[PDB]
């Protein structure tokens, strides 16, 4: 049923919308800009002459294209198809990509919302979701590009990271109010990201291994996961995804690429709240697989040792996780993950290991305030 | 007495156009070497410019199944409709195929059609569908057919392009229909006879002088005029022409007398003509009226005139034979005959005449394959030459 509509719809190239008719259509992204401006102007958007009636044609026509890119993604032919050789898949495959660019889908999800903000008497104003630019459009994009060009460079890997998928992702994390939580905008993005996105980050681990030269957009990603993660209206899946997303990320990214994220964990690890159920795990899978670059004095021969700074933080951590569980209450679950994270730590680190008298010299964990964060 | 396609005849694929409410016949050329890219030949105006046929012929090798080439792809028969076709440029040696590289010809969704060296790959495979509703798939595909073609491997049609300025062709998602007009069966042919399309020499005399142009006096103006040389202008490329009848269709067909036709000389690409000044001098495609460059050849000097006669849809009947046949050329409209002045290698020059010398038969040698190619390839290779040389002077 996929090769016949693709074959219908490239009979009929009218269906697929004045944008992309052919005959000097503008493109995918100027008609995702077309329909923001429409969307904003109040003449082109209504009949300018029972609410419900009122059809905003921009978000009209960002549903419209939105809808076609969907359908021509779900038409891609399946991976393993592709993997067999079989010519049809690819003919079909190379058919959508003529159709389709990738720039006009990087550019599309490049397009930042506009988020909701509170007022002066405290009541958040919000925009209408009836019209407008949605996160659901974004979620067709990014169907689109993985089941049809595919994330299988690096490069293009980080590229998209850091053009279109870190600004929501940050967008996320700001949003995480007490007011502001439990807005449309901020439930809409979270369902976008925790099914479109991050899956797709996770399924895309592997390629996260030789990122040394960009090492700043790494640990941005992840402290704005961290944040994400901490957010208080997620649901119970849209946890399990980020927990999932974190895990295989950090499971793959370097050993020095975590001091940034170790340094937040070890001031939020030893409150042993529900919260730190996932940090838990994640440090455990962390100083059990990079425990010969803390131990052993060489370390890993291509990735080095400890700066003795990561050595600090790594006791401070073990010492703060042992007098909490000390002085916590028996919890099943708690303990039961707990130990596994001591017993990790206290591996990775150096029997015989300095304590240094030289104290870090303002020791910013005021910067990330309990309240604010910030 | 219904002729069908079938495989290993060559053929042109045909194209009309509607612009400015005028039909306007195009057929579907490219030249091997140096542009891959496939552009449009005008045939409507045959008689104010020549038709370039020799590098819009095409030969159908194979005519398989889709099932059969699918399977194929995995690891004289008659074309029917909903088979898949494998066109070979006659003249390069290359097949049709879709380049899947765009010119964005402001049609981002559009291909570029060109020739490629291999067969292998979906790319050089073309299904043949009906155009009409009395046709229906399986059916034997007639000679006189409107004929849909889309690619194997892009599912794109041959498509023409009204939208640019320049008429182009293209692998788009709209249908163009196209017209197959069958040029020559190679098995009907006959060895030793003169067939449309020839690059032969025109040998004179015993001492077989060959009408032939002036050497490379770096003069184009200079190479314009017709003589007879004797020499090793017989082996050089100089003495090179090519008959081209004035029909589109059948032109291949066996050349009989009292048939008209253009003589065109290879390396320079003119074609013989006379002057009002009764002069003969070669000038170019676009000022090559069929008035001026129509010629004749002749069994006798006889002056009963040979009428009209009703041109066969076919081969023909083999008259005139390489090398034992004596011909004379006779201008169609003033009915004059080509000879030598005698005025003084040889260098006599050639003059037309009421009723010239008695010793006016030439006769008729065939070129090699790879000679009429070389001369063709001299013959485009020294225009895009010249080209850049005037773009670097100016």
């Amino acid at each position: 049923n996929a090769n016949v509509v693709v074959r219908l719809l490239i009979r009929r190239p009218e269906c697929f919308g004045p944008a992309l008719r052919g005959e000097g259509g503008n493109g995918l992204l100027a008609a995702m800009e077309e329909a923001i401006k429409i969307a904003e102007d109040p003449s082109r958007d209504g009949p300018s002459p029972e609410e419900d009636d009122t059809i905003h044609m921009g978000n009209a026509i960002m549903t419209f294209y939105s809808a076609l890119i969907d359908l021509l993604g779900r038409c891609a032919p399946e991976m393993h198809l592709i993997h067999a050789g079989k010519g049809e898949a690819i003919r079909i495959r190379s058919i959508l990509r003529s159709l389709i660019p990738l720039g006009d889908l990087v550019g599309v999800i490049s397009i930042a919302f506009q988020m909701p903000t509170i007022a002066k008497d405290g009541n958040v104003v919000e925009p209408d979701m009836s019209a407008g630019f949605c996160p659901d459009h974004k979620a067709a994009m990014v169907l689109f590009l993985d089941r049809v060009y595919g994330i299988e460079v690096q490069d293009f890997l980080l590229h998209l990271l850091e053009v279109g998928f870190l600004p929501d992702l940050r967008a996320a994390a700001s949003l995480d109010t007490a007011a502001l939580s439990a807005t449309d905008m901020a439930l809409a993005l979270n369902r976008y990201l925790c099914t479109a996105v991050l899956p797709l980050l996770t399924r895309c681990a592997p390629l996260f291994a030789g990122t040394e030269h960009h090492a700043s957009l790494i640990d941005s990603l992840l402290h704005t996961v961290y944040r994400l993660s901490k957010g208080c209206s997620l649901t119970k899946a849209q946890r399990d995804s980020i927990e999932v997303c974190l895990l295989s990320i950090c499971g793959q990214l370097r050993p020095s690429m975590m001091q940034h994220l170790l340094r937040r964990l070890v001031f939020d690890v030893p409150l042993l709240n529900e919260h730190a159920k996932m940090p838990l795990k994640l440090l455990t899978n962390h100083y059990e697989r990079c425990w010969k670059y803390y131990c052993l004095p060489g370390g890993w021969g291509n990735f080095g040792a400890a700066s003795e700074e990561e050595l600090h933080l790594s006791r401070k951590l073990f010492w703060g996780i042992f007098d909490a569980l000390s002085q916590k209450k028996y919890e099943q679950e708690l303990f039961k993950l707990a130990l596994p994270c001591l017993s990790a730590v206290a591996g990775a680190l150096p029997p015989d290991y300095m304590e240094s008298n030289y104290v870090s010299m303002m020791e910013k964990q005021s910067s990330m305030d309990s309240e604010g964060n910030f | 007495e219904i002729q069908f396609l079938r495989t290993d005849d060559e053929v042109v694929l045909q194209c009309t156009a509607t612009i400015h409410k005028e039909q306007q016949k195009l057929c579907l050329a490219a030249e091997g070497f140096g542009n891959r890219l496939c552009f449009l030949e005008s045939t409507s105006n045959s008689k104010n410019v020549p038709p370039d046929l020799s590098i819009c012929t095409f030969v159908l090798e194979q005519s398989l199944s889709v099932r059969a080439l699918q399977e194929m792809l995995a690891n004289h028969r008659t074309l029917l409709y909903g088979h898949a076709i494998l066109l070979r440029h006659s003249y390069s040696g290359m097949y049709l195929c879709c380049l899947s590289t765009s010119r964005s010809s402001t049609d981002k969704l559009a291909f570029d059609v060109g020739l490629q060296e291999d067969t292998t790959g979906e790319a050089c495979w073309w299904t043949i569908h009906p155009a009409s509703k009395q046709r229906s798939e399986g059916e034997k595909v007639r000679v006189g057919d409107d004929l849909i073609l889309v690619s194997v491997s892009s599912e794109r049609y041959l498509h023409l392009s009204y939208g640019n300025g320049s008429l182009h062709v293209d692998a788009a998602f709209q249908q163009t229909l196209w017209s197959v007009a069958p040029i020559s069966s190679g098995s009907e042919a006959a060895q030793g006879y003169l067939i449309g399309g020839d690059v032969l020499r025109l040998l004179h005399g015993h001492m077989d002088e060959c009408l032939t142009v002036p050497s490379g006096e770096h003069g184009e103006e200079q190479r314009r005029t017709v003589h007879y040389e004797g020499g090793a202008v017989s082996v050089h490329a100089r003495s090179l022409w090519r008959l081209e009848t004035l029909r589109v269709a059948w032109s291949g067909s066996h050349i009989r007398w009292g048939q008209p036709f253009r003589l065109r000389h290879v390396t320079t690409g003119k074609y013989l003509s006379l002057m009002e000044d009764k002069n003969l001098l070669l000038m170019d495609k676009e000022k090559a009226d069929v008035k001026s460059t129509a010629f004749t050849f002749r069994s006798s000097k006889e002056k009963l005139d040979v009428g009209v006669r009703k041109e066969v849809d076919g081969m023909g009947t083999s008259e005139i034979k390489y090398g034992d046949s004596v011909c004379y050329i006779q201008h169609v409209d003033t009915g004059l005959w080509l000879t030598y002045q005698s005025v003084d290698s040889i260098q006599r020059k050639a003059i037309m005449h009421h009723e010239g010398h008695m010793d006016d038969g030439i006769s008729l040698s065939r070129s090699q394959h790879e000679e009429s190619r070389t001369a063709r390839v001299i013959w485009s290779t020294v225009f895009l030459f010249n080209r850049f040389i005037r773009g670097l002077d100016a």
